[PDB]
Formats: C-alpha cells, structure tokens, sequence
C-alpha cells in the first residue's frame, strides 16, 4: 500500500 | 480541546508496534532499508492516532509525513538507544556498535552524529512522556518547514502539543528558568535531528543512486520526495 492508501485506509 | 493529561496519553496509546529486521556494505544497507520500509507502513498508523491529524487536508497530511519521516524514524532510534552508551538499537536483533558503521561507506559520520544526540537525550534525562511530547512536535512542523482552514487547524494541533511539553516540564518542579532552559535545548536538539535527517537522506538517495541497495514501495515513495 501507498501513503495515499494508507492514510485513506 | 484535550487536557494535557489527555493529549499525553493519546500521544502513549497511538505508539506503533515494534518491527523486526530479520555484515558487507549491501547486507547492512539491506537490513536498514527493510527495516525503515517497515517502520513507515506503522508511522502513517501512528499520525492517524494523533489528535487532529486526519481533520487536516489530505495534501497537509502528505506533505507533514514526506517532510518529517527520517526524523521520526531517527527520534525513534535515539529513544531506543538512550541508556545504551556507544550502541544503535535500531531493532531487537539490529544492534549495531559504533564500529560496524565502517561496514559501509559514509556511513559512521551519521551513526556519530545518532549516538552524539542520543547521547545529549541521555544527558538531559529524557522522559517518557517529553518523548512523546517532541515525536509529535516533530510531525506536527515544529520545524515550521513550508508546506486556510487546515493551516490554522494545524497551528492548533502544534500549540497544543507544546502546551504539553511545557506542562511535563513544569512536573518536574526545577525553577522557570531550568523549565525554560529545558525547552530551548530540546527544541535545539529536534533542530539538529532535521539536519542529520537531511544527511541520512542524502547518504540513502546515494546507496540507491549507487546501486548499492535496492529502494522499493513505501521508502521508494518518501524517498522520491526528496
Ligand atoms: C543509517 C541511516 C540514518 C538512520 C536511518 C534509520 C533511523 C531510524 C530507524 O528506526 C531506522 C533507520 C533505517 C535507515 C537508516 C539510514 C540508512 C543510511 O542511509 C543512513 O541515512
């Protein structure tokens, strides 16, 4: 997963 | 707005779980970029526990954790490392001794400069809650690195965990001058840490440019931001 993702998630 | 009790807390319980790695030039660089890989999936974990984080815009949240990782990364370290004079603990099974940083090139000046300002933690007797008072500083821009709703939110969220700093450093009951002289050194120490941040990224970029170690996924991703 990407920061984008992870900060998403 | 939270007590300072309560921040300190919520500061305690948003704490990452710990990470295990698993020498030559390649070897150790492998161990350490597998290891920061690691330790970055569990910090974007931590920042979303940080109270008010996620209420900033999606592009502040970003860009406090492309600006700041290698300091936390590094804070985190010296934590570790601080009752253990002339040793990096950057995981259980990854202690490394100061001599081992001749493993690989360029390398010792920066694990010298870990172990000086640990040292300097360890001097200052460091506490367990100015420690988690200072990582979130850290990510929060204390730095005031350039990155209108979220920068004020932002302003908040800073001021309030420095507002918890100065009331665990008011705890220990040594005079306003010792408090205040406190502060400053430790906002000076945080200082320092983003220049050896700026050093540890540069030296990684050069491994990678060098084709010494591989960089992949989430280190690939920080990384390419610098
Ligand atoms: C040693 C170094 C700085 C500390 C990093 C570092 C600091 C703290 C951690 O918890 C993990 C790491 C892993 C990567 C380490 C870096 C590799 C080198 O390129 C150099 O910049």
């Amino acid at each position: 997963q990407s920061l984008i993702n992870l900060l998403a998630d | 707005t939270l007590s300072p009790e309560q921040l300190v807390l919520t500061l305690l319980e948003a704490e990452p779980p710990n990470v295990l790695v698993s020498f030559t030039e390649a070897s150790m660089m492998m161990s350490l970029t597998k290891l920061a890989d690691k330790e970055l999936v569990h910090m974007i974990g931590w920042a979303k526990k940080i109270p008010g984080f996620v209420e900033l815009s999606l592009l502040d949240q970003v860009r406090l954790l492309e600006s700041c990782w290698m300091e936390v990364l590094m804070v985190g370290l010296m934590w570790r490392s601080i009752d253990h004079p002339g040793k990096l603990i950057f995981a259980p099974d990854l202690v490394l001794d100061r001599d081992e940083g001749k493993c690989v090139e360029g390398i010792l000046e920066i694990f010298d400069m870990l172990l000086a300002t640990t040292s300097r933690f360890r001097e200052l007797k460091l506490q367990h809650k100015e420690y988690l008072c200072v990582k979130a500083m850290i990510l929060l821009n204390s730095s005031m690195y350039p990155l209108a709703e979220s920068s004020r939110k932002l302003t908040h969220l800073l001021n309030a965990v420095t507002d918890a700093l100065v009331w665990v450093i008011a705890k220990s009951g040594i005079s306003s001058q010792q408090q205040s002289v406190r502060l400053a050194n430790l906002l000076m120490l945080l200082s320092h840490v983003r220049h050896i941040s700026n050093k540890g990224m540069e030296h990684l970029l050069s491994m990678k440019c060098k084709n010494v170690v591989p960089v992949y996924d989430l280190l690939l991703e920080m990384l390419n931001a610098h």
